[PDB]
């Protein structure tokens, strides 16, 4: 079950040497159990006996499972693993089904011995040595090496895929129609050939592999297509998520909420409208696994909303490279967003959502822009192109924003979708001051110890007001002063503040926020007809500043 | 070509392993072009396929140099540079002429094709590994490593320097007034000649470099094209640190004299000898913003004196060759961008303003990309090294589209900003 494959040259970390650790206590009669395995492994050429010269022993274990007709034994290689070189990292992620192409037929092959079927570099085999100590008084024990890729070893995964890849080349080059995917000890073959030729071609492939010591089955699968692959469910004409269940409880531990938000995210790829706002807002802190977190009222509606969605099953269609790639985004109010990616009206390739937990003062158009960003990356990964976008925003509102925004922003070709809720600009500050409008010289101050402050204003009409504040900070009073001026002024108003901070929040034109005060101010700015906000140096200013600042 | 002297032994900084940088996902179109290019390079001995025992990686991108039809491979050697060139800026460094910035016209010539002859050190080849990625993780990437001096590597012109100074010498004798400078894959050739003769003299150099083996594909044909200006021909005489202009108005409103002045009070952090107080005495009445305020005697005396004081540059602002250069850029609207190059805050070594057009044919990312290249070329010509940008852009949208309008071969260090300023029209 081995093969004349070219081994891959392996080095140890430059200064290091082979692992010389051992195991003194034994497992009684479970020693000859390890003898039966080794001799049978030796005969198969997997391992080889050797005398205890220049040795680097590695601890050996043995373990049976429930009702084990055949025992299984393996060596812990963590120490050797710490000493061997780094390799080229194995497959990062997995192929997402939404980007697979349909075929008349597909096959799955499970390579047998896998690792033990590929030889190990000769000048490196000395380090994989291990012992089988017998009785007491240090009697000469049985010591072996490894001639093939050891099971737990650090280099086994990458060397195997390298071997497998090289071995498939004289067949892939004799079969351009057949496409083969590699993944772990698995092999996933597909073709548009008529089922007759395909069954023959699979058999040719098997015989190829078998002559290279790679065993593959004729009838193995305990379950036929659909394939229970990787949390997925792959049918001949559709794909979907391997069924998940949202468990019901009376008490919720952090771990259980950690599991729940994952099972929901994993479902969000096809099931539209999945939400994880308040369900994730519970795992903000302080983080402790066994700690019982009380389930909030809004978090219970969300879970109920998700349950109502997960109720009926939904599936996705595969990729047709010849047809357009469309993506459309919908807003979901509470800072969350959803999108669908499709080529066809009634079927989706996939769905998904945008988190958006950045900052404390955000904006609807910017959020949408981040969504287009997130999707463009996802599109470029799975299909290798960017989608035509269908967006709930007017071109006037987009144009106005990117022209006004301080960051550079780009957006691929996109068309307006009239379906509400629309993305608007709920207010725009004046660029120039307003003749005839009252001028509100505002200022707010506070004490960072007493936590007391004042928010007031003084106008050009000679009007003045000062309101006392508790539970507040200099940043809260700096905004309260602005809010106060809005309350007390007509439909057009010029406001002058001495706070970079305040002007910072307002000029960001947020339509929503996580501060009730900022939201109230927003409500006023929407209600006003014209508002001009102006900045002025705090300390050394006009003189209408310290009129309410020297009060604190 | 015949293997010359044995491969120059290349070592790294003590205890610095090779680059291990993930490979950005790419369009199908780009992977296709990357594939053709690489099987074509491999076919010419330039690169070879590697095994799982090579754990290193250096990113790759497909750009379009001529952008006409064919693509071009752009390896990003930023990481490997930091790990090798820091001892090849020391051991083999190319000296930077402080006169290049003073020439009337400077032309850039790509001589990147030169390196492809010279072999690279066998023991060092491993660290030059790159990966052509697969879409949707279908196949583990195609993995190559270099067998000849790679373009984009700073260590390549350092190894090629002797051979280059030899090829150039019989031209530098005929033309002793011309400053030639090799930064990476490019030569910077500057002459005080008039524009006509300067181009004719560049063509003499192109043909000189050619009859000694070196091609320079950047020229195309000067005979008969459609309307298209040259790719790169700078004029570093124009390059200074620009002064900041104050509004010139025939009358002043409270708001006008309150937005006062264009960075004043913060300009006191740049030009420290400024008094604003006798201008702050021009209101003090809780006035309507739109009300017009007349000039007083002491008000004009703190404006005219605070105007010619801004056209007299800062003193004590010198270049620190141990300190990195920092370039900040500000989007200004109307297809205009302002930037500053510095090392310590408010001590500007260089400031300028990029300008594309009125608009409606060029978007933000294109503008910023051209601006970053434009600034970087100034930094090369002036200090011999590139700055680290602080870009007004979301990280991922830059990391997605930067390679779209990128015509340069080197790549500066990025960084992304998140907080806007009130310093927009303060510049
Ligand atoms: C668990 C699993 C099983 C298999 C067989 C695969 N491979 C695989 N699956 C499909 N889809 C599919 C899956 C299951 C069923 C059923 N029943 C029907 C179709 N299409 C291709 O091959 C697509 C080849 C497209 N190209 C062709 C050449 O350019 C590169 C990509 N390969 C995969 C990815 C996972």
């Amino acid at each position: 079950p081995i093969s004349p494959i070219e081994t891959v040259p392996v080095k140890l970390k430059p200064g290091m040497d082979g692992p010389k650790v051992k195991q003194w206590p034994l497992t009684e009669e479970k020693i000859k159990a390890l003898v039966e395995i080794c001799t049978e492994m030796e005969k198969e050429g997997k391992i080889s006996k050797i005398g205890p010269e220049n040795p680097y022993n590695t601890p050996v274990f043995a373990i049976k499972k429930k009702d084990s007709t055949k025992w299984r034994k393996l060596v812990d290689f963590r120490e050797l693993n710490k000493r061997t070189q780094d390799f080229w990292e194995v497959q990062l992620g997995i192929p997402h089904p939404a980007g697979l192409k349909k075929k008349k037929s597909v096959t799955v092959l499970d390579v047998g011995d896998a690792y033990f079927s590929v030889p190990l570099d000769e000048d490196f085999r000395k380090y994989t040595a291990f012992t089988i100590p017998s009785i007491n008084n240090e009697t000469p024990g049985i010591r072996y090496q490894y001639n093939v890729l050891p099971q737990g070893w650090k280099g086994s995964p990458a060397i195997f895929q390298s071997s497998m890849t090289k071995i498939l080349e004289p067949f892939a080059a004799q079969n351009p129609d057949i496409v083969i995917y590699q993944y772990m000890d698995d092999l996933y073959v597909g073709s548009d050939l008529e089922i007759g030729q395909h069954r023959t071609k699979i058999e040719e492939l098997r015989q190829h592999l078998l002559r290279w010591g790679l065993t593959t089955p004729d009838k193995k699968h305990q379950k036929e297509p659909p394939f229970l692959w990787m949390g997925y469910e792959l049918h001949p004409d559709k794909w979907t998520v391997q069924p998940i269940v949202l468990p019901e409880k009376d008490s919720w531990t952090v771990n259980d909420i950690q599991k729940l938000v994952g099972k929901l995210n994993w479902a969000s790829q096809i099931y539209p409208g999945i939400k994880v706002r308040q369900l994730s807002k519970l795992l903000r802190g302080t983080k402790a696994l066994t700690e019982v977190i009380p389930l909030t009222e809004e978090a219970e509606l969300e879970l109920a909303e998700n349950r109502e969605i997960l109720k009926e099953p939904v599936h996705g269609v595969y990729y047709d490279p010849s047809k357009d790639l469309i993506a459309e985004i919908q807003k979901q109010g509470q800072g969350q967003w959803t999108y669908q990616i499709y080529q066809e009206p009634f079927k989706n390739l996939k769905t998904g959502k945008y988190a958006r937990m950045r900052g404390a003062h955000t904006n609807d158009v910017k959020q949408l822009t981040e969504a287009v960003q997130k999707i463009t990356t996802e599109s470029i990964v799975i299909w290798g192109k960017t989608p035509k976008f269908k967006l709930p925003i007017q071109k006037e509102t987009w144009e106005t924003w990117w022209t006004e925004y301080w960051q550079a922003t780009w957006i691929p070709e996109w068309e307006f979708v009239n379906t509400p809720p629309l993305v608007k600009l709920w207010y725009q500050l004046e660029k120039e001051p307003i003749v005839g409008a009252e001028t509100f010289y505002v200022d707010g101050a506070a004490n960072r110890e007493t936590k007391l402050g004042k928010a007031g204003y003084v106008t050009n009409k000679g009007r003045q007001k000062v309101v006392p504040l508790t539970n507040t900070t200099n940043q809260k009073t700096e905004l309260q002063a602005i809010y106060l001026a809005l309350q007390d002024s007509g439909l057009e108003v010029n406001i002058v503040t001495d706070s970079q901070y305040a002007l910072g929040i307002i000029q960001a034109q947020p339509d929503k926020s996580e501060s009730e005060l900022v939201n109230q101010i927003i409500e006023q700015l929407i209600k006003k007809e014209k508002v001009y906000l102006a900045w002025v140096p705090a300390h050394k200013g006009i003189g209408g500043n310290e009129q309410v600042d020297k009060l604190v | 070509p015949i293997s010359p002297i044995e491969t120059v032994p290349v070592k790294l900084k003590p205890g610095m392993d090779g680059p291990k940088v993930k490979q950005w996902p790419l369009t199908e179109e780009k992977i296709k072009a990357l594939v053709e290019i690489c099987t074509e390079m491999e076919k010419e001995g330039k690169i070879s396929k590697i095994g799982p025992e090579n754990p290193y990686n250096t990113p790759v991108f497909a750009i379009k140099k001529k952008d006409s039809t064919k693509w071009r491979k752009l390896v990003d050697f930023r990481e490997l540079n930091k790990r090798t060139q820091d001892f090849w800026e020391v051991q083999l460094g190319i000296p930077h002429p402080a006169g290049l910035k003073k020439k009337k016209s400077v032309t850039v010539l790509d001589v990147g094709d030169a390196y492809f002859s010279v072999p690279l050190d066998e023991d060092f080849r491993k660290y030059t590994a790159f990966t052509i990625p697969s879409i949707n993780n279908e196949t583990p990437g195609i993995r190559y490593q270099y067998n000849v001096l790679p373009q984009g590597w700073k260590g390549s012109p350092a190894i090629f320097q002797s051979s280059m100074t030899k090829i150039l010498e019989p031209f530098k004798k005929q033309n002793p007034d011309i400053v030639i400078y090799q930064y990476m894959d490019d030569l910077y050739v500057g002459s005080d000649l008039e524009i006509g003769q300067h181009r004719t003299k560049i063509e003499e150099l192109r043909q000189h470099l050619l009859r000694w083996g070196l091609t320079t594909p950047d020229k195309k044909h000067q005979k008969e094209p459609p309307f298209l200006w040259m790719g790169y021909e700078l004029h570093p005489d124009k390059w200074t640190v620009q002064p900041i202009v104050l509004p010139e108005k025939d009358s002043w409103t409270v708001n006008d004299i309150q937005k006062l002045v264009g960075k004043l009070n913060w300009a006191s952090q740049i030009y420290p000898g400024i008094k604003v107080r006798q201008l702050s005495k021009l209101l003090r009445g809780t006035k309507a913003l739109t009300e017009v305020i007349p000039l007083t005697e002491e008000a004009e005396l703190e404006l005219a004196e605070n105007r010619e004081i801004l056209k007299e540059p800062v003193h004590g602002v010198y270049y620190d060759p141990s300190k990195d250069l920092i370039a900040e850029i500000q989007k200004q609207g109307q297809g205009q961008w302002t930037y500053q190059i510095y090392q310590e805050p408010f001590k500007n070594l260089k400031t300028g303003k990029y300008a594309r057009m009125r608009g409606a044919h060029t978007n933000d990312v294109k503008q910023l990309t051209e601006a970053v290249q434009k600034i970087t070329t100034e930094s090369i010509v002036i200090w011999g090294k590139t700055p680290k940008f602080k870009l007004p852009i979301q990280k991922e949208t830059w990391e997605t589209w930067w390679t779209e309008y990128w015509q340069a071969t080197w790549i500066p260090e990025w960084e992304f900003v998140n907080t806007p300023p009130l310093v927009k029209l303060w510049y």
